[PDB]
């Protein structure tokens, strides 16, 4: 699975 | 449908003017803050191996596009629901009610909603969206695809969003306002009218992506 931009 | 063809010909028109080769380019004169989009994907997570791709609009409203081509949207009020099947029919439920047919998809709409709220960052946090109609239902995510250089999202109200993974930049093209919003590497943004870009052109950064964004529109209509 591939998530969008992480809080950072 | 007609919106994808509408968008495609708008892109061919701006790319044919060769906007980066201008004696004096004035993209400073194509701005239109009166064209900032109403909704846009600001969070998304791809779990298509198991369930599908879940996302979040600029409002906290959460939607999921499941592998079976069905769709489930949870309004930003936390309760109202909208279910759209592969064949197009819409149904309006709530979470206070207990529709047994979907209680295995509501749990997974919740898992996506918890994950995006827990780990992922809200894109366009410094943008004031433009006001929408009073009793307007949300749009759903019609079709998406994800390559190595970028991801493409196509909402049901025509808007097509493209986030470039390497540049971190993002494009939001609206065929109705005839505008595009470019999000900078520094998270700065602006909305340019598309027909104005024909007359004044734009920088290499915006011009390059408008050319790439056309071939992506061509791949949504090739399917």
């Amino acid at each position: 699975h591939y998530p969008s931009t992480t809080a950072l | 449908e007609c919106h994808l063809s509408d968008l495609l010909q708008q892109l061919t028109s701006v790319n044919a003017s060769k906007p980066s080769e201008r004696g004096l380019v004035r993209q400073e004169e194509a701005e239109d803050p009166a064209c900032i989009p109403i909704f846009w994907v600001s969070k998304w997570v791809d779990y298509s191996d198991k369930y599908g791709l879940g996302y979040q609009l600029c409002d906290n409203s959460v939607g999921v596009l499941f592998n079976d081509s069905t769709r489930l949207i949870l309004y930003n009020d936390g309760d109202s629901l909208q279910y759209i099947e592969r064949d197009g029919t819409e149904s309006y439920l709530t979470v206070s009610s207990h529709p047994n047919s979907l209680m295995k998809k509501i749990t997974l709409l919740n898992y996506f909603r918890n994950y995006m709220s827990e780990h992922l960052l809200k894109a366009g946090a410094n943008i004031t969206p433009r006001e929408g109609d009073e009793l307007a239902r949300l749009p759903y995510l019609r079709t998406w695809f994800r390559t190595r250089s970028a991801i493409i999202l196509h909402l049901s109200n025509g808007t097509v969003q493209i986030n470039f993974f390497q540049d971190h930049t993002k494009l939001i093209l609206c065929p109705l306002m005839a505008a595009v919003t470019y999000i900078n590497e520094k998270r700065d943004f602006q909305t340019y009218r598309l027909s104005l870009l024909e007359e004044y052109g734009c920088c290499k950064e915006l011009a390059s992506r408008l050319r790439y964004a056309r071939t992506m529109v061509d791949k949504l209509l090739s399917s």
